[PDB]
């Protein structure tokens, strides 16, 4: 372990060769063993400052990062006829409560003594598991459990037809039609739109589905009281025929304008009585009707930091969908500026999520074609919850004051989540409202009330316990650098809209300065604690990420989507994208985890993101979470060209090489064994393309070398030099 | 002459199945749950309750309450005919599993039959008391 | 013979005048009780005239431009003809350079005073049929209406264009043959749409108006899968029926796609409009539809606003040149009163029944598509009627299915009647039976009727009728005029005036004053002696016609629903003389053992018990079985072989009925009742101030006293 001090100017090799593990809170052995999984619930400071003055001195943000609906390997379910909650703050009984009278327990959040109901009480599953799911009684639902409703809204303008996205989306719905979450209550519907809005009636009594057109754009309505949202079980054959027909209905269209606004109003009216998931597919700037947006000139590498929505239309509409338990997921497949800064609001405030496919085309862009294919497979098959609400409770004295993520905050900090998807991550920032002089431990509890796809009201609960410290040194010792970077990233996105991108970048740099300057005054080189040895590196990576970079050719919709990913993804994938993992893979061996029965899985050491680590004589795999990029040197060995790639020379490697061939070699075995171990750790299948070469014009591989310099950004060593000039000014 | 149908277990007011379509509901669904709580082994097995502009009709069979709400001008004759169509089907499909369940709305998927039978009555082509008294 | 003259001139020229000799002096022309007027049937069929395929020879005077006709003086030596209207001398066109005495052009023969020209110069347009179907009705009625439409669709030419609009709460414009999807454009039946708006919202043949040959199959599969309006009807409510918005969309669709061409907008409703503009009644079943009693006491808040909406649609469609038909079958009323202008201003049909699922409607509807000896529909489209007169004759106006083109000229009179202020009228739809009424004013004489229309075959045709009537010899003015009176035509022409003033509001006081004035001018009598009054054979039937007219359902609207009044008046303002007389005064026949069937008087003194009557009102064919024959029939004498003569009797009126029961366009209702039956009221109410004898006594008392 070690509470040592690091001079970053002498190390410069401080990144370990093994994956970073989240810090263990300085807790007793019996308390920590029950603590929540760090993948689900984690804090930036595992040792909570006792006072707000202490927290202000440390110059580090206090906050939580949670992934509450993540897929689990084992989930205990309590079906108790009564759910034991505190009579004052309604905190669910949890492993960190205190049984004194054995028939009375003390709440660990408000300190009130409660009566244990006639229903070894500390052996109960509610006390033995920090993560647990309850069965919500009838008082925990405002209405009968809503059925699963899936409404798909397709843009079919002339530009949308040219992309060809409709073919894969309809084909993906066909392949996954029986895998959609839900029972026999499952409902489905379809809407297409260009300059007018098109509904689709689905009745078995008819030879074919009927297309109903609403052309009154300023005054939309539902043309039929039935057969628009149909039961998938009963209309399976008709839904299939409509999916097989849609890609061919608009081949010779001439509609160039898109009435996205009115189409969403119609879709909202259709889903309003029930709620559910609304999948919008858009390919261009909306220009017709309400919600129309003006064109905007893109920036260039010469542009300074000089973000926000153009209209509040899609924000007002999302809040309408939120009140009706409707979540809007936005699929943007645009080859030109579509003002995602405004369209994205439809997903932020409805607990949806946005998906971006820049310059999608069914022939010219095979990368985005397979990317949409893989993301739709997960999107349509992953579990789902409906009409959900989440509450975050913390021990008296601590107060959540800022929320981050896709939802709507109601009164008394009630998080409205029309849908809850298992790939969403949320962030919270809190402060010490009252000095924690009384207690030495504090707890945090998130409760996720939702309706399962089977029609059962469930409550998933996580509880995290942390100790309270009273010195500056103990706050620094328990700092979670990745969690701090994740919270800072979410805070900078808000600063980007509230102020500007310039102020967001300054606040990120000043975060490292003030934090380390506070540490220096509390102890020649750049001295940092061991828990923050990677702090300037990760913050530098934020400043070179697509969200906050400056001297790049990043376009408007590009940057907005990166910020959407910061606000919506869990911590683990923010880090994988921001600071990718680099391994040399032209010489994999058997020091790995050859424990998984019949597979070796090599474990190459993690390299730092510098070209100085590369070599024109070998090949290197980069893991950026969403994609695996395999850079092969111009002077690579002949053993790697044929036994792994299947090629006889560097000059015959296919330019778009969409993946690796499973050749009959032990070379193409270890690498396919190590890749398979990486892509089995995540739900969104990361496409691997070896397209990365010395000259594919797709070697953005070098962009992820965040330690090196460029004509517009500092190098890592220069960054430390810049930091040092300030810490001891 | 619109719709609101709820099926519950009389002993504990446990919800079994329901069916609601708006496009308020919060006030009358509450009253329908106050009624499910008051019903016991002394209550009338067939009754009609007056709620101002609305009217509750229910029957009790096999310890299972079948309740409907509608505007008062809806035919009282058709309300009980509709509840009879629901009882015979629900008792035939789940009547022997009702006294064993514990989750609320353990028979949600009865939603379908309620709604396909519902449209057969809201399209033209016993005891009376004030609900405020019972509550 | 004056009777032979009147008959032969209606057969040849399709005209029937009130006076066939015209006043030559201003004193007589002003003192004319019944005006000089004409019942004119422009497209009357006749013993096979030769369709003449060349342009009409026009007078070369820019003002006149009359058509060459048998009244023009022709000099076959100088190749000149003199206009009978303006006296302009005209050189023959180059094509007529070879005409001769022993072989002269058709337009000069007196038997071709009425003649039709075919003008073939531009590409012919196909016919257009737009079905506007109501879906707020029972399944028996909807299925029966669907069956009637598929029969009409099976009779259309392959090149005819068809569109389908269905409505109820919403209005759906169907795009036919979109292949694999069957799409439609849905609109709110709650707000009106203009022709420009509808053009923008929707985007030779259109996507909505397709040839029958290329679409009939997709239509047949669509027309057979139609269903009720899916919106529920709560207890005690009428369905939300958007008839007014459905029609304005049907009108607006054709106005922006095929203007100035023949087209039928066929609208089939199963109830009144209950929503949106044009609404006739609210959706409360407890509030009954307005009655004439309600109209009089201002207890009908929708009538005025609903009428104004359909009058705007009718004038939009008449300006564009399209036809609107109403086929209204329901138990209660349907709003024909507020919608009457659409088939009245245009030449559209108005059919009314209790159910589309009747032999009455099914047969009436197929009569619409009756073909001639060449397999062509008997309909005409976009007719333009121009009338030219001698300088002494002026046109007061027209009454009938038409609309003014507001073309001024010297023939236009100041004193205007009905649709006046013009010498041109547009008739968007006409049949061989379409009859107008033109009223004239004198300020031989000749009148020329020129009717240019689109034949159902696509050919452009011009029908020219030139008639002449003698000026009254001044040494026998009122004597020659009196003998030329056509009491049948004058009665219908005066009925035309009365109905028009009543339907655009005393009218009976005007009818009575003109009858008394006619008695005092053309009757024989001593002063203050009613016993001395007699009428000539020329005028003797006119009082009996006025008696039935002032008591008829055309002027006494109470005892009828407001829709029934508009329906009766609709068919009276379009019919010829023979059928119009039957409307005013039903013709009666008798069937008894003592002799063959005979025409008897319309008096209660004909209602015998041992007799079978056959009364023909234009709208009903009734067969009354007197108390004696009704008992023999209730007994069973007919079936006995001893009484085969009692089978000739009870089926002779049923034999003569079927012949006329298949000719009349609106198939008249067939009634069979007897003494004691509840359906004999229609006979006792048409039979008999009080009675005709009492009516004549009062008339003779007023005619012989002060003027
Ligand atoms: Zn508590
Ligand atoms: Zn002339």
């Amino acid at each position: 372990e070690g509470l040592r001090v690091v001079n970053l100017l002498q190390e410069r090799n401080m990144l370990p060769s093994t994956p970073l593990k989240p810090p263990v809170p300085n807790l007793h052995e019996d308390i920590q063993k029950l603590n929540c999984n760090p993948e689900l619930f984690r804090c930036t400071l595992t040792s909570i400052p006792q006072t707000q003055a202490l927290l202000n001195k440390a110059k580090l943000p206090l906050g939580l990062l949670l992934h509450p609906f993540k897929d689990l390997v084992q989930l205990p379910v309590v079906t108790s006829s009564t759910i034991v909650r505190c009579r004052s703050c309604r905190t669910y009984i949890n492993p960190f409560v205190s049984f004194l009278d054995q028939r009375r327990w003390k709440c660990n959040l408000c300190y009130r003594v409660n009566d244990v109901p006639e229903e070894e009480p500390h052996r109960r599953p509610e006390v033995q598991n920090a993560t647990i799911e309850f069965m919500a009684p009838s008082e925990y639902m405002l209405r009968p459990p809503q059925p699963p409703v899936y409404l798909f809204v397709f843009d079919v303008s002339h530009n949308a037809v040219e992309t060809g996205y409709l073919n894969s989306v309809c084909q993906s719905l066909l392949d996954n039609l029986d895998l959609l979450p839900g029972n026999t209550r499952t409902k489905i519907g379809f809407i297409t739109f260009d300059s007018t809005i098109h509904f689709y009636g689905l009745q078995e009594s008819l030879s074919q589905p009927q297309m109903l057109i609403v052309s009154d754009i300023e005054d939309v309505f539902i043309p039929m009281p039935e057969n628009l949202l149909v039961n998938l079980n009963e209309s399976k054959e008709l839904v299939q025929d409509l999916l097989k027909t849609l890609p061919q209905m608009f081949t010779k269209t001439l509609e160039t304008q898109s009435a996205l606004g009115p189409a969403l109003q119609a879709a909202f009216k259709l889903m309003s009585p029930t709620g559910g998931r609304m999948s919008v597919f858009q390919t261009q700037l909306p220009t017709l009707g309400v919600g129309a947006l003006k064109p905007r000139e893109e920036p260039n590498h010469r542009s300074s930091a000089k973000m926000t929505p153009s209209t509040d239309f899609y924000k007002k509409l999302a809040l309408d969908c939120s009140g009706q338990q409707v979540a809007v997921d936005l699929f943007l497949l645009s080859g030109q500026y579509s003002d995602l800064a405004s369209l994205g609001c439809i997903s932020r405030y409805s607990a949806g999520s946005v998906y971006y496919y820049p310059s999608y085309h069914h022939q010219h862009n095979p990368v985005q074609v397979q990317k949409l294919q893989k993301e739709l497979q997960r999107y349509l098959t992953r579990k789902i919850g409906f009409e959900a609400v989440m509450r975050i409770r913390c021990t008296k004295g601590l107060s959540i004051h800022t929320f981050h993520g896709n939802f709507f905050v109601r009164s008394t900090d009630l998080l409205s989540l029309p849908n809850v998807n298992p790939d969403a991550g949320y962030a919270v920032q809190m402060s010490v409202e009252e000095s924690l002089t009384d207690t030495q431990l504090v707890s945090f509890q998130s409760a996720l009330l939702y309706t399962s796809s089977k029609g059962e009201r469930r409550i998933r609960v996580h509880t995290l316990c942390l100790p309270v410290v009273s010195t500056l040194n103990d706050v620094f010792l328990g700092a979670d650098v990745q969690a701090i970077s994740g919270l800072l990233a979410n805070m900078a996105v808000d600063r980007s809209m509230t102020a500007s991108l310039s102020d967001a970048r300054d606040a990120l740099v000043n975060a490292v300065i003030d934090s380390l300057s506070a540490y220096r005054s509390s102890v020649p080189g750049l001295m940092v604690p061991f828990s923050l040895r990677l702090f300037p590196l990760f913050v530098l990576a934020l400043l070179k990420q697509k969200s906050f970079q400056t001297g790049t050719n990043a376009r408007l919709d590009e940057r907005i989507f990166a910020m959407c990913q910061v606000k919506n993804q869990p911590l683990v994938y923010l880090m994988l994208t921001t600071h990718p993992s680099l391994y040399r893979v032209d010489n994999l061996s058997d020091e790995g985890a050859l424990n998984i029965s019949d597979r070796t899985i090599p474990q190459p050491p993690i390299l730092q993101l510098s070209v100085e680590k590369l070599s024109r004589d070998g090949a290197f795999l980069m893991d950026a979470g969403s994609v695996l990029m395999l850079w092969v040197g111009k002077n690579c060995t002949q053993n790697f060209l044929s036994q792994v790639l299947g090629v006889q020379n560097y000059a015959s490697i296919p330019q778009p090489m969409t993946d690796l061939p499973e050749l009959d070699t032990p070379e193409s075995a270890r690498i396919i064994a190590f890749i398979s171990w990486l892509r089995e750790q995540r739900p969104f299948f990361p496409i691997l393309y070896v397209i990365a070469d010395e000259s594919p014009m797709k070697a953005n591989f070098l962009q992820n070398m965040i330690e090196d310099r460029t004509e517009s950004a500092l190098s890592y060593y220069e960054f430390l030099l810049h930091i040092q000039q300030q810490v001891n000014k | 002459m619109v719709l609101l149908t709820m099926i519950a277990r009389v002993a504990d007011g446990l919800p079994l199945a329901a069916s609601m379509q708006e496009d308020d509901l919060q006030q009358y669904q509450s009253q329908a749950k106050q009624l499910f709580r008051k019903l016991n082994e002394q209550s009338p097995t067939r009754c009609t309750l007056e709620a101002g502009a609305m009217t509750f009709h229910y029957i009790i069979e096999q310890g299972v309450c079948y309740l409907v709400l509608c505007e008062a001008a809806f035919p009282k004759k058709l309300a009980f005919a509709y509840l009879e169509d629901l009882h015979s089907e629900f008792d035939e499909q789940h009547g022997k599993k009702v006294p064993t369940v514990s989750r609320p709305y353990s028979f949600i998927e009865f939603d379908t039959f309620i709604q396909k039978t519902k449209k057969l009555y809201i399209d033209s082509r016993i005891m009376v008391a004030n609900i405020e008294e019972v509550l | 013979t004056y009777l032979e003259f009147i008959q032969q001139n209606e057969e040849r020229d399709g005209v029937r005048f009130s006076w066939n000799v015209w006043p030559s002096s201003r004193l007589e022309a002003t003192r004319m009780v019944v005006p000089v007027a004409a019942l004119f049937t422009p497209l009357k069929e006749r013993p096979d005239l030769p369709p003449i395929q060349y342009e009409p020879v026009l007078c070369s005077r820019t003002t006149c431009r009359a058509v060459l006709n048998p009244l023009c003086q022709v000099d076959y030596r100088a190749k000149l003809w003199a206009c009978n209207f303006c006296y302009q001398r005209n050189q023959f066109p180059p094509s007529y350079a070879g005409i001769s005495e022993l072989n002269q052009p058709a337009e000069l023969l007196p038997q071709f005073s009425s003649i039709e020209y075919v003008v073939l110069r531009g590409p012919q347009m196909p016919l257009i049929f737009l079905y506007v179907v109501d879906t707020c009705m029972e399944d028996e009625d909807l299925q029966a209406l669907k069956e009637s439409m598929q029969m009409s669709l099976s009779l259309l030419p392959p090149t005819a264009l068809v569109g389908l609009i269905t409505f109820g709460r919403m209005v759906q414009v169907h795009e036919l043959g979109c292949e694999g999807i069957s799409k439609s454009y849905v609109f709110r039946g709650t707000k009106d749409l203009s022709a420009k708006q509808l053009q923008e919202m929707l985007g030779p043949s259109n996507r909505f108006l397709q040839p029958v040959q290329k679409i009939d199959m997709n239509l047949t599969d669509l027309l057979g899968e139609l269903q009720r309006d899916p919106w529920p009807v709560p207890q005690g409510k009428r369905p939300l029926r958007s008839s007014g918005v459905a029609l304005s969309i049907a009108v607006g669709l054709l106005e922006c796609t095929f203007p100035n061409t023949g087209a039928r907008i066929m609208m089939f409703i199963g109830g009144p409009a209950t929503q949106g503009p044009g609404m006739v009644v609210g959706d409360e079943l407890k509030t009954p539809i307005r009655s004439w009693h309600d109209i009089d006491k201002d207890n009908a808040k929708y009538v005025k606003k609903g009428t104004k909406h359909f009058e705007a649609l009718a004038n939009r469609a008449a300006t564009t040149g399209h036809v609107i038909d109403i086929y209204a079958c329901a138990l209660d009323q349907t709003g024909l009163l507020e919608m009457k202008c659409c088939p009245n201003l245009t030449g559209g049909y108005m059919v009314m029944g209790d159910s589309f699922n009747t032999s009455l409607f099914k047969q009436t509807f197929q009569r619409v598509f009756t073909k001639d000896m060449h397999g062509q529909f008997k309909m005409g489209f976009g007719g333009t009627l121009e009338i030219k007169t001698s300088r002494e004759i002026k046109i007061s106006g027209a009454i009938g299915p038409c609309v003014s083109l507001n073309s001024k000229g010297p023939c236009v009179s100041e004193n205007e009647i009905g649709t006046g202020g013009t010498c041109q009228w547009k008739i968007c739809g006409l049949s061989p039976t379409t009859t107008l009424a033109i009223y004239f004013e004198v300020v031989r004489g000749a009148i020329q009727f020129v009717t240019q229309y689109q034949h159902s075959s696509g050919q452009r045709r011009i029908r020219v009728t030139t008639i002449a009537r003698n000026w009254a010899d001044a040494q026998t003015q009122i004597q020659n005029i009196a003998a030329s009176f056509d009491q049948e035509a004058a009665a219908i022409l005066m009925a035309r005036l009365a109905i028009y003033r009543a339907e655009t509001e005393d009218v009976l006081r005007w009818l009575d004053r003109q009858l008394i004035r006619l008695c005092q001018k053309f009757g024989e009598y001593h002063k203050d002696d009613p016993s001395s009054f007699r009428f000539s054979e020329t005028f003797s039937l006119y009082p009996q016609f006025m008696f039935h007219l002032r008591r008829s359902s055309f002027l006494q609207v109470f005892n009828n629903s407001p829709d029934e009044s508009s329906y009766y008046r609709h068919h009276f303002m379009r019919q010829d003389l023979t059928q119009s007389l039957i409307m005013i005064q039903p013709i009666l026949y008798a069937y008894s053992f003592s002799g063959p069937p005979e025409p008897v008087l319309l008096d209660s003194s004909s209602i015998l018990a041992d007799r079978i009557l056959l009364m023909d009102t234009f709208f009903q064919i009734l067969i009354y079985h007197g108390e004696t024959i009704a008992q023999w029939r209730k007994s069973g004498y007919q079936d006995m072989p001893e009484y085969e003569n009692f089978r000739h009797l009870l089926q002779a009126p049923v034999d003569d009925a079927q012949e006329i029961l298949h000719s009349r366009f609106p198939m008249p209702r067939y009634i069979d009742t007897e003494h004691g039956g509840s359906q004999a009221r229609f006979l006792l109410s048409k039979v008999n101030d009080v009675s005709l004898q009492v009516f004549m006594d009062h008339l003779k008392k007023l005619a012989v006293s002060s003027a």
